[PDB]
RNA sequence: CGAUGUCGGCUCGUCGCAUCCUGGGGCUGAAGAAGGUCCCAAGGGUUGGGCUGUUCGCCCAUUAAAGCGGCACGCGAGCUGGGUUCAGAACGUCGUGAGACAGUUCGGUCUCUAUCCGCCACGGGCGCAGGAGGCUUGAGGGGGGCUCUUCCUAGUACGAGAGGACCGGAAGGGACGCACCUCUGGUUUCCCAGCUGUCCCUCCAGGGGCAUAAGCUGGGUAGCCAUGUGCGGAAGGGAUAACCGCUGAAAGCAUCUAAGCGGGAAGCCCGCCCCAAGAUGAGGCCUCCCACGGCAGCCGGUAAGGACCCGGGAAGACCACCCGGUGGAUGGGCCGGGGGUGUAAGCGCCGCGAGGCGUUGAGCCGACCGGUCCCAAUCGUCCGAGGUCU
RNA sequence: GAAUGCCGGCAUGAGUAACGAUAAAGAGGGUGAGAAUCCCUCUCGCCGUAAGCCCAAGGGUUCCUACGCAAUGGUCGUCAG
RNA sequence: CGUGAGGGAAAGGUGAAAAGAACCCCGGGAGGGGAGUGAAAUAGAGCCUGAAACCGUGGGCUUACAAGCAGUCACGGCCCC
């Protein structure tokens, strides 16, 4: 099971056996390990990556002693692959070679407060024929006396996006070791410049 | 990082320059390289093109074209390697970036509203005289 | 509507 | 959403938020320094910047572009002949705005300066 | 992206000259059809004479779509009207020419007998 | 609409549990480096006219 | 009856299973294919249209299928108001009449503010025996769960022929779901241009206002988007249902069963995706501070840290979250690039003139990718451990 | 102790809805204990078969000036019918 | 209030005597703090007595794993006499 923590950069498509296939870019390596979870001493099994260097100068004191035990200069995130061993001490976009599948896991861009037809694409009411105040409303929210309230999980209006989201089995269209670059077909989760992780895939 | 820097770096590899520069209202023809049933033959498309929508290398045009008696408008990304050459057929004046307006003229109506960019045209010519 | 005069509740504003 | 979109509103329609621009621009550049609330204060400094810069260019064309928003051209030869000048080695910012500590009385609002730099 | 209501003209000579399509004959409930999905369609106009006259309900193959229709190379293509060719339950056409362009996808959906009769496949 | 209402009166101990969080914060000062006064930060001090070690402006 | 709003539609679901389809079966008057009938199964699915207020029903075109019921004939403090169902009017009919008719006909007021429970989201407080900054385990929840066509096997088995498979293997779809903006296609309230009338600046030229909360028109970046793009349903393991066995008595035979052991569903448990230690049963790991001064307690000064304030943010109603605060690239300006518009003004030349040509892809130029300390995040303040007991 | 009782007082809803045409504002300078709101100047916008002017009815000192701001003014007020 | 006929309120109390608080202090004023009057000033004119709802300040006890017509019976803890 292969991670390596990752920026999103942004999407375009190249060209590959006369067929254009849409890509997002995403700089993954390199990612020092700094610590890894044993079943001795943690009751399982993942390393704990560092990605993006970060100004000492901002780097708290218990933070400081973290990265100092494992002798690596400090990083801006801190995040674990689980059932993740790597031989080395540092992971690199070459972990994935072209035609491998991945999951990506990304922060979705953030709606806000969204409205029933955005969140959960209701119908609406109508726009004419009388309609009165209700265009964008959900309707009906329950029955009547039996059962007299309303079920848990009912879809409403709320927050919507800005959460974790992972699309899953992404071709891996290339990889540029010189740079860091993953190129990946289709679409991944949030903004460019999110922090996104990047696994072998779970499909088979 | 500088993100741009980076995909204009993934880009570079398909970035194309042998294609010739032309503008909306130019009528040009694009030898363009299909598959049909087995084989893949060079198919060309000759029309006025109406639209260059620009985003680097990313950048597509349209092409539009009376066939058979009927309007074809055909997209083409300025970058695709299926674009074997361009042949400039004629240069034609527009006054505005897009061309859709002439979707609905009659053939006369095109050709006086569209008419040969003489100044470009001597420049064609004037090039061409390289020795 | 209950309202005009038919029926009696519910349904329509102010008047009494 | 307003996802990265420039450019305040201030609850003012289209031709009033140009309006108000164009007032503060002119109040500025005619006083050297103005209070407002805080929010106007922030944008006014892009607009008059540009203003500025037009003037440093010197040019007629940039005196005619720089007429469009601020009209006066008594107003216009102080920008070109005494204030511009003062400018001609400053990369940008050539405005400041420093907050002020109390609050207008009737609603509370936020008051800061505005004002020109040496 | 004709759908149920849809015009269409038929470019061929079986003597209708516009048909509605009334479903896209594609799985139990397909919103749209493009090039090379079968239609049933009524035929509101028709010359006289023909091999099919108006208030038939017929089939047809669409060859020509006035949304623009993309393609894995990354081109796309666009007509002036959306055009159909009526066939019967074997596929072919009904009618001995067909008028106009056609869309090549056609050739791949398997009408073969209507792309060597086009004028010009694009 | 029909017109909602309150069904009960709110009890003192409700409505005064409602206020919780009505408590005011107290306004946010620091000494002014030039007079000692004490202002809100990041603004121009109202007693002196210093800002950043310049004076700013009439008092 | 000091009011429990009355049909239907729309919206939103959710449940039952007497199952419409899809999955698994036994019997068949099951050759194959396709049916019939019964059993198991509620995971998911169950189309669009013409008529009518209609529920229902009939009909058209499809489909794997176009299931039946409950939830106050589910749902009017969610909408509608066609029907029913006041007052007007008329027809047929009844009545001498006034009037009357689950008979018909045309018309006919549907109430801005949610206290409590419930529901969707988001915080504040305290707690989790020292106080802190990080990274996590997953008890327990939730989401999802669909299906078709063609081809190969193979024109094989089967059948006189017509027709035509099991098992196994490929390819391509429909609807739905999540994310996304490279492409396609929208918006793009001032990003650019053209245009009319009028008033104005300053007479010409050049401009500004107003004509909408853009005067109108042609375009249009980022963003937000679907019509566009990627990806999902699984696989796999386990235990089962009907059903089929192995071995096997009671009962010398027989028996799937009484001892024991197999096989076997789209369903059940895992597996996938998301939430999650207020999981008070308050978990775990890494790192940091530490024995402060005064009569399980008190008041104070601090430690590690945190907050306040400020510059902001594809984060956001406020709050929260995240980044930055001069040892700084956080916003604003400026510069370069991108992008849009499509050749500014001024001048020169041709034309009586409207105009045209050149200078010139010019000029203008939001957000996008960057650089640059020019402007502003100045200066600071206040909280915050000394660790209860066998 | 109850009569949807009568009179009065005070609560709840709640710091909630609202503050009455979407013609629109900005700065500077004054006055003052106090100013988004009063005065003055400049800029901006709105009406212009009126949102300008003159009669009639109705109203009845609301007119002008000085001095005032408790209440009236849906905020404020140094201003004002 | 109603065009009119007509309908039709609310509102009593300083003290024996104004001796009704000079003067000083903060405040623009209102308001208060001293001084002073009085047998009495929570008799200070918003004045005899001054109940209740209602609102607030201070203190004792108590409360953030808990199911409630709010009480009652028991025991325990803390506080007070
Ligand atoms: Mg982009
Ligand atoms: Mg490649
Ligand atoms: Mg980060
Ligand atoms: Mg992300
Ligand atoms: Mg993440
Ligand atoms: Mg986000
Ligand atoms: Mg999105
Ligand atoms: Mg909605
Ligand atoms: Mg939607
Ligand atoms: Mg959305
Ligand atoms: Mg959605
Ligand atoms: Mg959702
Ligand atoms: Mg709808
Ligand atoms: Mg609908
Ligand atoms: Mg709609
Ligand atoms: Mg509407
Ligand atoms: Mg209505
Ligand atoms: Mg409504
Ligand atoms: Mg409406
Ligand atoms: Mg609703
Ligand atoms: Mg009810
Ligand atoms: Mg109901
Ligand atoms: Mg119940
Ligand atoms: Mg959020
Ligand atoms: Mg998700
Ligand atoms: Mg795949
Ligand atoms: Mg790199
Ligand atoms: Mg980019
Ligand atoms: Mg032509
Ligand atoms: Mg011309
Ligand atoms: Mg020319
Ligand atoms: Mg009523
Ligand atoms: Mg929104
Ligand atoms: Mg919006
Ligand atoms: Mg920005
Ligand atoms: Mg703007
Ligand atoms: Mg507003
Ligand atoms: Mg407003
Ligand atoms: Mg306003
Ligand atoms: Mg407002
Ligand atoms: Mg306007
Ligand atoms: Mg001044
Ligand atoms: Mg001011
Ligand atoms: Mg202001
Ligand atoms: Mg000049
Ligand atoms: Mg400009
Ligand atoms: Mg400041
Ligand atoms: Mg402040
Ligand atoms: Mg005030
Ligand atoms: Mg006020
Ligand atoms: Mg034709
Ligand atoms: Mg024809
Ligand atoms: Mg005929
Ligand atoms: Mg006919
Ligand atoms: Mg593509
Ligand atoms: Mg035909
Ligand atoms: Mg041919
Ligand atoms: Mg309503
Ligand atoms: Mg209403
Ligand atoms: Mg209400
Ligand atoms: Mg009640
Ligand atoms: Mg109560
Ligand atoms: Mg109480
Ligand atoms: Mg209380
Ligand atoms: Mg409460
Ligand atoms: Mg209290
Ligand atoms: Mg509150
Ligand atoms: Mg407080
Ligand atoms: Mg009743
Ligand atoms: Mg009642
Ligand atoms: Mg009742
Ligand atoms: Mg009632
Ligand atoms: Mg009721
Ligand atoms: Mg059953
Ligand atoms: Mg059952
Ligand atoms: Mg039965
Ligand atoms: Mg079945
Ligand atoms: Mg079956
Ligand atoms: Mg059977
Ligand atoms: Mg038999
Ligand atoms: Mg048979
Ligand atoms: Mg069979
Ligand atoms: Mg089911
Ligand atoms: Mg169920
Ligand atoms: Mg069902
Ligand atoms: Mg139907
Ligand atoms: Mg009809
Ligand atoms: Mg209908
Ligand atoms: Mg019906
Ligand atoms: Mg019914
Ligand atoms: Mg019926
Ligand atoms: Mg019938
Ligand atoms: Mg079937
Ligand atoms: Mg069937
Ligand atoms: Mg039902
Ligand atoms: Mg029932
Ligand atoms: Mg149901
Ligand atoms: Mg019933
Ligand atoms: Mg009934
Ligand atoms: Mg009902
Ligand atoms: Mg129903
Ligand atoms: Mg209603
Ligand atoms: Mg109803
Ligand atoms: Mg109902
Ligand atoms: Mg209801
Ligand atoms: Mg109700
Ligand atoms: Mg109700
Ligand atoms: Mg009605
Ligand atoms: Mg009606
Ligand atoms: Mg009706
Ligand atoms: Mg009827
Ligand atoms: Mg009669
Ligand atoms: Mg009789
Ligand atoms: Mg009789
Ligand atoms: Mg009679
Ligand atoms: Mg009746
Ligand atoms: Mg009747
Ligand atoms: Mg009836
Ligand atoms: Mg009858
Ligand atoms: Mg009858
Ligand atoms: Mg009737
Ligand atoms: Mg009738
Ligand atoms: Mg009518
Ligand atoms: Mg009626
Ligand atoms: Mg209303
Ligand atoms: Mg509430
Ligand atoms: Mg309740
Ligand atoms: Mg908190
Ligand atoms: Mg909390
Ligand atoms: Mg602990
Ligand atoms: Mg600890
Ligand atoms: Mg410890
Ligand atoms: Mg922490
Ligand atoms: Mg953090
Ligand atoms: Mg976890
Ligand atoms: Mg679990
Ligand atoms: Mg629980
Ligand atoms: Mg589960
Ligand atoms: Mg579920
Ligand atoms: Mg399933
Ligand atoms: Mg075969
Ligand atoms: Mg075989
Ligand atoms: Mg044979
Ligand atoms: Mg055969
Ligand atoms: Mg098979
Ligand atoms: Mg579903
Ligand atoms: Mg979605
Ligand atoms: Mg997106
Ligand atoms: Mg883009
Ligand atoms: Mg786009
Ligand atoms: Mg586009
Ligand atoms: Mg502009
Ligand atoms: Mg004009
Ligand atoms: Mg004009
Ligand atoms: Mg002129
Ligand atoms: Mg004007
Ligand atoms: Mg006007
Ligand atoms: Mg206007
Ligand atoms: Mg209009
Ligand atoms: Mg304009
Ligand atoms: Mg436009
Ligand atoms: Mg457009
Ligand atoms: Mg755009
Ligand atoms: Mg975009
Ligand atoms: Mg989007
Ligand atoms: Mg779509
Ligand atoms: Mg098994
Ligand atoms: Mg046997
Ligand atoms: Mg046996
Ligand atoms: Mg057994
Ligand atoms: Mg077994
Ligand atoms: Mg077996
Ligand atoms: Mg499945
Ligand atoms: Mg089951
Ligand atoms: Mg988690
Ligand atoms: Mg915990
Ligand atoms: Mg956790
Ligand atoms: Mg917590
Ligand atoms: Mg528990
Ligand atoms: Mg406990
Ligand atoms: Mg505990
Ligand atoms: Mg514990
Ligand atoms: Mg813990
Ligand atoms: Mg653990
Ligand atoms: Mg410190
Ligand atoms: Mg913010
Ligand atoms: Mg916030
Ligand atoms: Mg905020
Ligand atoms: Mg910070
Ligand atoms: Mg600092
Ligand atoms: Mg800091
Ligand atoms: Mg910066
Ligand atoms: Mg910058
Ligand atoms: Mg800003
Ligand atoms: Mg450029
Ligand atoms: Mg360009
Ligand atoms: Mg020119
Ligand atoms: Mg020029
Ligand atoms: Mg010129
Ligand atoms: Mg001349
Ligand atoms: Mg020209
Ligand atoms: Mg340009
Ligand atoms: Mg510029
Ligand atoms: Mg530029
Ligand atoms: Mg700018
Ligand atoms: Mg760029
Ligand atoms: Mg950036
Ligand atoms: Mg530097
Ligand atoms: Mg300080
Ligand atoms: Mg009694
Ligand atoms: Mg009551
Ligand atoms: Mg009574
Ligand atoms: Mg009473
Ligand atoms: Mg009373
Ligand atoms: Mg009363
Ligand atoms: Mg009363
Ligand atoms: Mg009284
Ligand atoms: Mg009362
Ligand atoms: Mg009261
Ligand atoms: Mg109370
Ligand atoms: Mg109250
Ligand atoms: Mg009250
Ligand atoms: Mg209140
Ligand atoms: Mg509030
Ligand atoms: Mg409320
Ligand atoms: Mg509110
Ligand atoms: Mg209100
Ligand atoms: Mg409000
Ligand atoms: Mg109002
Ligand atoms: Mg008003
Ligand atoms: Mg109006
Ligand atoms: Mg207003
Ligand atoms: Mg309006
Ligand atoms: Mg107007
Ligand atoms: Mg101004
Ligand atoms: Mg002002
Ligand atoms: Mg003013
Ligand atoms: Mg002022
Ligand atoms: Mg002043
Ligand atoms: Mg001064
Ligand atoms: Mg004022
Ligand atoms: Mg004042
Ligand atoms: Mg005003
Ligand atoms: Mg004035
Ligand atoms: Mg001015
Ligand atoms: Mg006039
Ligand atoms: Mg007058
Ligand atoms: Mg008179
Ligand atoms: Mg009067
Ligand atoms: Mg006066
Ligand atoms: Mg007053
Ligand atoms: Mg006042
Ligand atoms: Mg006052
Ligand atoms: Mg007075
Ligand atoms: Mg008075
Ligand atoms: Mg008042
Ligand atoms: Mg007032
Ligand atoms: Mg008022
Ligand atoms: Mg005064
Ligand atoms: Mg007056
Ligand atoms: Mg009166
Ligand atoms: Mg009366
Ligand atoms: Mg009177
Ligand atoms: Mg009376
Ligand atoms: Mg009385
Ligand atoms: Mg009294
Ligand atoms: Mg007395
Ligand atoms: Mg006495
Ligand atoms: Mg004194
Ligand atoms: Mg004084
Ligand atoms: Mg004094
Ligand atoms: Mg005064
Ligand atoms: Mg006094
Ligand atoms: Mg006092
Ligand atoms: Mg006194
Ligand atoms: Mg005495
Ligand atoms: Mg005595
Ligand atoms: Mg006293
Ligand atoms: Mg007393
Ligand atoms: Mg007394
Ligand atoms: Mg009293
Ligand atoms: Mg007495
Ligand atoms: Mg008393
Ligand atoms: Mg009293
Ligand atoms: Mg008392
Ligand atoms: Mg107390
Ligand atoms: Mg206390
Ligand atoms: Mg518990
Ligand atoms: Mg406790
Ligand atoms: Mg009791
Ligand atoms: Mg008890
Ligand atoms: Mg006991
Ligand atoms: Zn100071």
């Amino acid at each position: 099971m292969k991670g390596i923590l990752g920026v999103k950069v942004g999407m375009t498509r190249i060209f590959r056996d006369d067929r254009a296939v849409p890509v997002t870019v995403i700089l993954a390596g390199p990612c020092p390990v700094v610590q890894r979870r044993t079943p001795e001493k943690d009751g399982y099994t993942a390393v704990q990556l560092g990605f993006l260097p970060q100004n000492p100068k901002r780097v708290n004191r218990p933070l400081k002693g973290h990265f100092a035990k494992a002798g690596v200069e400090p990083v801006r995130i801190l995040r674990e692959i689980r059932d993740f061993n790597p031989e080395g001490d540092t992971v690199t976009v070459e972990i994935f070679k072209p035609g491998e599948r991945v999951d990506v896991t990304g922060t979705s861009k953030g709606r806000g407060f969204a409205g029933v037809m955005k969140r959960w694409n209701f119908a609406g009411g109508p726009d004419s024929h009388g309609a009165h105040k209700i265009h964008r409303h959900p309707g009906s929210i329950g029955n009547r006396k039996t059962p007299g309230r309303v079920y848990k999980g009912k879809k409403m209006a709320g927050h919507y996006g800005a959460e974790r989201v992972t699309v899953m089995n992404l071709e891996v269209v290339d990889v540029i070791p010189e740079e860091n670059l993953l190129l990946v077909k289709g679409a991944v989760p949030g903004p460019n410049g999110g922090l996104v992780i990047v696994r072998e895939t779970k499909k088979a | 990082m500088n993100r741009g820097a980076l995909i204009k770096l993934v880009e570079s590899r398909y970035v194309r320059t042998d294609l010739p520069e032309f503008r909306p209202g130019d009528t040009v023809r694009v030898s363009y390289k299909v598959k049909e049933g087995n084989r893949t033959r060079i198919q060309d498309f000759e029309g006025i093109v109406i639209r260059i929508r620009r985003n680097g290398f990313n950048t597509t045009f349209t092409v539009r074209k009376v066939s058979y008696g009927v309007g074809v408008e055909r997209i083409f990304p300025l970058h695709s390697p299926l674009i074997q050459k361009i042949d400039i057929v004629q240069r034609g004046r527009a006054r505005r970036a897009k061309l859709y307006f002439i979707r609905n003229l009659s053939d006369r109506e095109i050709r006086r509203k569209l008419r040969a960019d003489r100044k470009r045209i001597d420049q064609d010519r004037a090039a061409e005289r390289a020795a | 509507s209950p309202g005009n005069c038919a029926s009696c509740s519910n349904s329509a504003s102010a008047n009494c | 959403m307003r996802h990265l979109k420039s450019g305040r509103k201030l609850n003012r329609h289209s031709s009033h938020r140009l309006a108000l621009y164009r007032n503060q621009a002119k109040s500025l550049l005619t006083h050297g320094r103005i209070t407002t609330t805080v929010p106007k204060a922030k944008e006014l400094r892009g607009f008059v910047d540009h203003l500025i810069h037009l003037a440093k260019r010197g040019d007629l064309h940039a005196r005619r572009l720089v007429l469009r928003d601020l009209q006066d051209v008594k107003l216009v030869r102080k920008l070109f002949d005494e204030i511009a000048p003062r400018y001609r080695d400053r990369q940008g910012g050539y405005t400041r705005v420093l907050k002020l500590a109390e609050r207008r009385r009737g609603d509370g609002a936020p008051l800061a300066l505005v004002e020109l730099v040496e | 992206m004709i759908q149920p209501q849809t015009y269409l003209e038929v470019a061929d000579n079986t003597g209708a000259r516009k048909i509605m399509c009334i479903r896209v004959l594609k799985g139990s409930n397909a919103k749209y059809a493009t090039v090379g999905d079968v239609i049933v369609a009524s035929v509101k106009e028709a010359i006289p004479r023909g091999a099919v006259k108006e208030g038939d309900v017929v089939k047809a193959v669409v060859v020509r779509t006035k949304k623009e229709i993309k393609r894995p190379d990354g081109s796309a293509i666009r007509f002036d009207d959306n055009a159909a060719v009526i066939i019967n339950n074997q596929l072919e056409p009904r009618g001995t020419r067909v008028f106009g362009p056609v869309a090549r996808e056609l050739r791949e959906k398997g009408f073969m007998k209507i792309v060597s009769l086009a004028p010009e496949v694009l | 609409a029909k017109h909602p209402v309150p069904k009960k009166k709110t009890s003192k101990a409700r409505r005064d549990a409602r206020r919780s969080h009505h408590a005011l914060t107290p306004p946010t000062l620091v000494p002014c480096p030039e007079c000692k006064a004490m202002k809100p930060p990041h603004t121009v001090c109202p007693e002196c006219g210093y800002y950043a070690g310049r004076k700013v402006l009439e008092v």
